RNA sequence: CCCCGAAAGCUAUUUAGGUAGCGCCUCGGACGAAUACCAUAGGGGGUAGAGCACUGUUUCGGCACCGAUGCAAACUCCGAAUACCUAUGAGUACUAUCCGGGAGACAGACUGCGGGUGCUAACGUCCGUAGUCAAGAGGAAAACAAUCCAGACCGCCAGCUAAGGCCCCAAAAUCAUAGUUAAGUGGGAAACGAUGUGGGAAGGCAUAGACAGCUAUAGUCGAGUCGGCCUGCGCGGAAGAUGUAACGGG
């Protein structure tokens, strides 16, 4: 599981998800490529998954670049616990998802191939996704 | 001077406290009371901010 | 268990008193700033917490001047 | 020659957010040309037709002729405004050559 | 000024309609219609004004879709899980009464006037009736 | 038959019926490829 | 009998269901536009958004460094709409200010918006902001304080409308035009599966005979067909105990 290294600090406040993901919506680092379609939460887990999912399937001949990484954390209370007496405990690490984000890049992978990884990879993830390839414009 | 005349087609109950005190200034009293008012751009400003409960004939 | 935060000081009351174009007489107080976010330019005087006053009556006024972008708040007579 | 694109005017009461949107809604896209010795100009273009010229790779290393009435301008694709989830396309620059 | 009617001035008709091919609830429309006096001037809420109604060939009537074979008529005896049911084929083969009745009294009022109003409507399934002493006239609706 | 929430077929010896309403899937050779959608 | 008409907040308290000062109500007196709405003019900002130039963190390549790439309540090279302060002015409104007599109140609730906490749970809890109830009837939502329309001085067997509606229960179109649906969908429930049907922009193939079958790549057969994308409506996924009971009923 994906995890940063250090942070500043433990607890962060919930937030809210909204707008769209103008940055980071572009084919750079591959040829095809999948991409969310709605925004919603990916955790350190389910990347874990779908990365092991497609490279099972492409047989580890080509490239897969990662541009996700879990760095917002998330705190849970015990269990049979009332409420008050401060903030719970980080548990997991999650990252925020907007529409329009690219998950998984595949370089070097026959178009087909990679297309089969990523319908298999997809069963995986909690939101819906497409498919895109590089353009010049 | 020209002139124009705003009717009153809803209740003000429930509104804003800034648009219930444009509809008195414009002098606007109750549900189809019209009123004669000239055509200043002081006046316009407050029929544009409670546009969405009169209707003006010019 | 219980939590080890919970503290927090009591309000300043900071910011900007007088904006530009009002009148101000000798003595008024302008700006209540904790650091030097104004400076004193004609006939403003500078407090021994940084407080900028006015020194004779006028106006207000603010400006951007000098080499560093310094913001200046000056009264003109 | 290869590329031929139809236009129309965009006037001042057909610019802003609503009526971008107005256009998008009635399939038009809206684009800009600029360049030098002129000013700029504001014109309106059909969604199929810019699909179908963005298709071709050589369109946008080559020149192409956008025709409003009678007058013709000679551009080349410069910026290209795509939707973020949907790709569409939504705006357009283009340099004259 | 306004005036009620006065039931010993009343006056009943009496008309007579053939049900066949038609629709049931369309129909059942116009004979609660007729059935309370609704379509008399001289109206008056308390007060009977209706007309007398006989209905026949009451087998024949129709209903649209696949409700011959999905509409379903419950009833209820107050015994614990006694919940009976039975679908319109069925029903209209056996009791076709049972149908009109069934679907005239749900838009006929509830109380006791609705109850005497409905007694004016005779439902048979022959194109016979027995009230030819009466001399009802022909109804088309 | 397979009572299941997805039904596809298999090999090319299905085809894909709607009967009364409800998707099926029948295979020519195999009798065990035989599916109901419910 | 007539007139006006709150609050459930802040500060302190052996204080937390008490009390006191201020805030909010009423009455009298002294004053008079000095007040408010809107327009115009001047003025500060660091939030929404955005960004990597500081702080921290993140991925891929080439020599602690360089190029690209992404993130942040306690990061900022930037940066609104609103809100707030002052000045001049038309119109419409007895407004604003001071002194004094009398209080009540300091257990609030739901809803919309911006948030902490909680599980982006609770008719949950804690703030800011607006409406309603509290202290408010009437019409609509079947019944339904907090939703929508609307503010009841008294009487009329008079007329026009708002929200919402016009087949019957039950007032008003079985009104008019052009389409869609076959599921009683309408009138509960997702990932997902398949293709029922309407529309849209493209693409492949054909009487030198396309497509499915059938007889020895050929040919009797013969004018359409093969496959993908977007889009409107619709199908399955769909199990509980009292009696149809998930259109108020017909
Ligand atoms: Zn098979």
């Amino acid at each position: 599981m994906l995890q940063p290294k250090r942070t500043k600090f433990r607890k962060v406040h919930k937030g809210r998800n909204t707008g769209l993901a103008h940055r980071g919506s572009t084919v750079s680092f591959g040829s095809i490529a999948i991409k969310a379609t709605e925004r919603g939460r990916m955790t350190a887990r389910q990347i874990e998954a779908a990365r092991r999912t497609i490279s099972r399937r492409i047989k580890r001949g080509g490239k897969i670049f990662i541009r996700v990484f879990p760095d917002k954390p998330i705190t849970e209370k015990p269990l049979e616990v009332r409420m008050g007496n401060g903030k719970g405990n980080v548990e997991y690490w999650v990252c925020e998802i907007k529409p329009g984000k690219i998950l998984y890049e595949i370089e070097g992978v026959n178009e087909d191939l990679a297309r089969e990884a990523f319908a298999l990879a997809a069963a995986k993830l909690p939101f819906k996704t497409t498919i895109v390839t590089r353009t010049v414009m | 001077m020209k002139t124009i005349k705003v009717t009153q087609t809803k209740s003000s109950s429930h509104r804003l406290k800034n648009h219930k005190l444009c509809l008195q200034g414009l002098g606007l009293r109750r549900i189809g009371h019209t009123v004669e008012v000239q055509d200043t751009p002081s006046n316009r400003g407050m029929i544009n901010k409670v546009y969405y409960m009169v209707s003006v004939e010019e | 268990g219980s939590t080890k935060n919970g503290r927090d000081s009591n309000p300043k009351m900071l910011g900007v008193k007088v904006y530009g174009g009002q009148t101000v007489t000798a003595g008024n107080i302008i700006v209540r700033q904790r650091g030097t976010e104004f400076h004193a330019g004609a006939n403003v005087g500078m407090g021994r917490d940084h407080t900028l006053f006015a020194t004779a009556d006028g106006v207000v006024k603010f400006e951007v001047k000098g080499q560093f972008g310094r913001r200046y708040v000056k009264v003109e007579t | 020659a290869n590329f031929v694109l139809n236009a129309q005017a965009r006037a001042e009461d057909k610019q802003g957010k609503g009526a971008s949107r107005r256009l998008r809604r009635e399939s038009l896209v809206p684009a800009i040309i600029y360049g030098g010795n002129a000013e700029p100009v504001a014109v309106t273009l059909e969604l199929r037709e810019l699909v179908k010229a963005l298709e071709s790779n050589v369109f946008f290393e080559e020149v192409v002729e956008i025709k409003v009435g009678d007058k013709v301008e000679n551009v080349k694709i410069q910026a290209l405004q795509r939707h973020p989830a949907k790709n569409t396309p939504m705006h357009a620059d283009f340099k004259r050559a | 000024k306004t005036l009620s009617a006065k039931p010993a001035e009343v006056q009943h008709d009496w008309f007579v309609v053939d049900a066949t091919g038609k629709t049931l609830g369309r129909l059942a429309t116009e004979i609660a219609r007729r059935l309370r006096g609704k379509h008399k001037t001289s109206y008056t809420p308390h007060v009977d004004t209706g007309d007398y109604i006989i209905v026949i060939n009451a087998e024949q009537v129709q209903v649209t879709g696949n409700k011959a074979l999905d509409k379903k008529y419950y009833r209820h005896t107050e015994f614990p899980g006694g919940l009976k049911e039975t679908n319109f084929e069925k029903l209209v083969a056996h009791k076709p009464e049972e149908i009109f009745e069934r679907a005239v009294k749900g838009m006929l009022p509830k109380g006791p006037l609705g109850y005497a109003m409905i007694k004016k409507m005779k439902v048979y399934a022959g194109s016979e009736h027995p009230h030819a002493a009466q001399q009802p006239q022909v109804l088309d609706i | 038959m397979k009572v299941q929430a997805s039904v596809k077929k298999i090999c090319g010896s299905c085809k894909v019926i709607r009967r009364n309403g409800v998707i099926r899937v029948i295979c020519s050779a195999e009798p065990r490829h035989k599916q109901r959608q419910g």
